[PDB]
């Protein structure tokens, strides 16, 4: 799970870490109020979206950038008017990027040194590690392949926690000198802290800064939580307002459906994660162009049946479903019910393909051959591929 | 020491297996049809329940009891996410020889500190969390996959999928070859037992002539496994080892159904993957339907027919 910046930011802050003053509002005016509110040297406009690199985006308004310095208010609200309501398109968002309802009007600060500092669970020390960069306000993954030695890693004992010993031999190795390095140590504990605090799987400064007046501060952060700690994070999962989530598959997730919605016509409904994305793949490699991927969790119902048949079909986009399921602990019957009985309920008119397999198999093949239904049946994934490619051209 | 573990991995008929949470909805479904697989379920836990009985079968208060009692060298946990933490410490404290967690859900930081536990010792073996579980065709299953479709065999299967294992099983039985041992791994990132584990096991266990290994987007799993293979089945006497790896064709930045599954800085994508376990003389299947022919056809090259 990912919150916006302002969110991020409060939290950080209300966890004794380094930020920059900042008042959030969702129009161009409260922008304008907010610029005033602030009253410093430089402020700076920043979209609210969960996409990075926003700071070289482009808004659908004609705006280039999502990331604004100015000294003036006004030019503020004038840059906010074209920023609310817009799709910003980032170099990691979609084609479209994404749609902006709120933005950060904060203190701009001067920024001495730029360095990237971040803490994640390494999956290769099997425990939490300190990646520091003295280069920042760039891209780690570039950063990296040109210049290795300038990254620093440290794995932290999940059970001592941090020690200044690695903290300050972070900071020492970031850049910080002097006076400034045992700053920059006391802040990297705290987002250690913070971290661990908040079952983040990473929290991602850049810049992780010096100003000229000499402070340190966390410029921007990008903190993604453990969704699995959803039952322990209940506040800082409340904040988490899924705003920025395809239309569709919030609808899933009210049934407990694992969707992701990808751009192509062949729709497809899979149990277990894996199947699912074996499945866009041999469609992609048959030339298909997967609608999405979606996963009827661990076992399947009836409702959950027509229910992931609805949410496929109010798409417009698709012009085939391929339901490709393997009938371990629930039959293949149980499932076979589901379709046939949703095929009705639903009067879908898109060509449906079918591929059971496992308990039942045989059964289910008659409840499927039996309702007379358009039902196309598969032999085998491959089958079910090649046939609901076809469905489309 | 942990890596002393590994042979607890390879369950059989003498397998004395004990579930957590066994009275439970999971606990007990599981149960009553591992059972009718022929599993050797000899108890279950619950707190405040010791002496009692479910499904013929008695019902501990400690795993330390019901280990001490049963003598059972196993147990499986079904417990809610919440909990399935402190089941697997419990398991560990009780020193049992092998722990397959199924759960999914279980907070990642939870399970590093288990890794940090876990990996200091080697009494206890740990499979998962967020897992299908172990089966030994024919003498042993611990776990929810679908016992019948399995038939003893020659074909070794690790994975991190389920569904994929599944697939994979159906299609070497099909193909007339059977499985040895299956092992899945788990879709999470921090597990206690990885593609190694299990390719070591496989490499020098007489039974397994072949094997099938099961990937997907995420971590580094497959690359330590193929880096693995070059230095320990290359050679005269190799086993053939077909693959797969799922996501080819997987967003960045999103996770697939498996809190492990997910491209994130530039790392876990698919390619790789493949272009390193062929680089280990690893035999990749472009095709989940082909895993099958694939590897019978790996059998034939070598008349091991
Ligand atoms: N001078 C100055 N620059 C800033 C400040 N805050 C952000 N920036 C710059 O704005 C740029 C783009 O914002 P960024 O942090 O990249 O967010 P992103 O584009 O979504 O990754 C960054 O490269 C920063 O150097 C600030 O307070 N003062
Ligand atoms: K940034």
């Amino acid at each position: 799970m990912n919150l916006q910046e302002y969110q991020s930011k409060k939290l950080m802050s209300d966890n004794g870490v380094k930020v920059q003053r900042f008042f959030v509002a969702d129009t161009a005016n409260e922008a304008l109020e907010a610029a005033k509110r602030l009253n410093a040297k430089e402020i700076v406009l920043k979209a609210q979206i969960l996409a990075g690199g926003r700071g070289k985006g482009v808004f659908s308004s004609g705006l280039k950038g999502g990331v604004h310095l100015t000294k003036d208010p006004e030019v503020v609200g004038q840059l906010a008017k074209q920023m609310i309501g817009y799709n910003l398109a980032t170099k990691q968002t979609p084609k479209e990027g994404v749609k902006v309802n709120k933005v950060m009007v904060a203190e701009a600060l001067d920024i001495s040194r730029e360095t990237y500092l971040a803490i994640l669970m390494d999956r290769s020390c099997n425990g939490p590690v300190l990646v520091g960069s003295p280069q920042g306000g760039v891209d780690i993954e570039e950063v990296a392949a040109s210049n290795p030695e300038l990254i620093f890693k440290e794995q932290i004992d999940i059970i001592e926690g941090i020690k200044d010993s690695q903290a300050q031999r972070m900071a020492e190795n970031l850049g910080f000198l002097g006076p400034l390095q045992n700053q920059a140590a006391d802040q990297i504990k705290k987002l250690y802290n913070l971290f661990l605090k908040i079952d983040a799987t990473q929290v991602e400064v850049n810049p992780f800064g010096e100003t000229p007046e000499g402070q340190v501060v966390c410029f921007d952060a990008k903190i993604n939580f453990d969704d699995n700690a959803e039952f322990r994070q209940k506040d800082i999962f409340a904040m988490d307002d899924k705003s920025e989530n395809e239309p569709i598959e919030n609808e899933a997730a009210k049934y407990d459906l694992k969707y992701i919605g990808l751009d192509g016509n062949i729709a497809c409904f899979v149990n277990g994660a894996g199947l699912a994305m074996a499945t866009c793949d041999i469609i992609f490699l048959n030339g298909g162009k997967p609608a999405n991927f979606l996963d009827l969790g661990g076992g399947v119902k009836e409702s959950q049946v027509y229910q992931a048949f609805k949410l496929l079909t109010a798409d417009p986009k698709v012009e085939a479903i391929l339901v490709n399921i393997f009938g371990g602990i629930v039959n293949c019957a149980i499932i076979a019910n589901g379709i046939t009985k949703a095929c009705r309920e639903l009067e879908l008119k898109v060509p449906l393909v079918v591929r059971l397999e496992g308990t039942n198999v045989h059964e289910a093949q008659n409840i499927l051959t039996n309702s007379g239904l358009p039902i196309t049946s598969a032999v085998d994934l491959e089958d079910a591929a090649k046939k609901a490619v076809a469905s489309v051209t | 020491s942990y890596t002393a573990s590994r042979k607890h991995l390879y369950v059989d008929k003498n397998t004395k297996v004990i579930c957590q949470g066994f009275t439970g909805k999971q606990g007990t479904f599981h149960s009553q049809q591992a059972l009718e697989y022929g599993t050797n379920l000899v108890g279950g836990t619950t707190p405040g329940k010791g002496g009692k009985t479910h499904l013929g079968l008695p019902v501990f208060n400690t795993v330390k009891e019901a280990k001490e009692q049963t003598g059972a060298t196993a147990s499986v946990i079904y417990v809610p996410p919440p909990f399935a933490a402190a089941a697997i410490n419990e398991a560990i404290d009780a020193e049992v020889p092998l722990v397959v967690c199924i759960t999914e859900g279980i907070p990642q930081q939870d399970m590093v500190r288990v890794k940090h536990r876990l990996l200091r010792q080697g009494k206890t073996r740990l499979i998962g969390p967020n897992c299908p579980g172990v089966i030994n065709p024919g003498e042993c299953k611990i776990g929810i996959m679908p016992g019948h479709i399995h038939k003893k065999g020659r074909i070794g299967i690790v994975s991190r999928s389920g569904t994929l294992t599944y697939e994979a099983v159906h299609q070497t039985t099909q193909v007339g070859l059977g499985q040895s041992l299956c092992v899945g791994i788990g879709g999470d990132p921090f597990n206690g037992t990885d593609f190694t584990d299990c390719l070591e096991i496989f490499l020098n266990d007489p039974a397994t002539e072949g094997i099938i290994l099961i990937g997907e987007i995420g971590g580094n799993a497959e690359e330590n496994a193929a880096e693995f293979l070059k230095q320990h089945n290359s050679g005269p006497k190799s086993k053939p080892v077909v693959s797969f790896i799922a996501g080819l064709t997987a967003p960045p930045g999103r996770r697939m159904g498996h809190a492990g599954a997910i491209i994130a800085g530039g790392k876990g994508g698919a390619k790789e993957k493949i272009t390193a376990l062929q680089s280990a003389g690893v035999v990749v299947s472009m095709s989940p339907a082909q895993l099958g022919t694939t590897i019978y056809k790996e059998f034939e090259k070598r008349k091991m027919l």
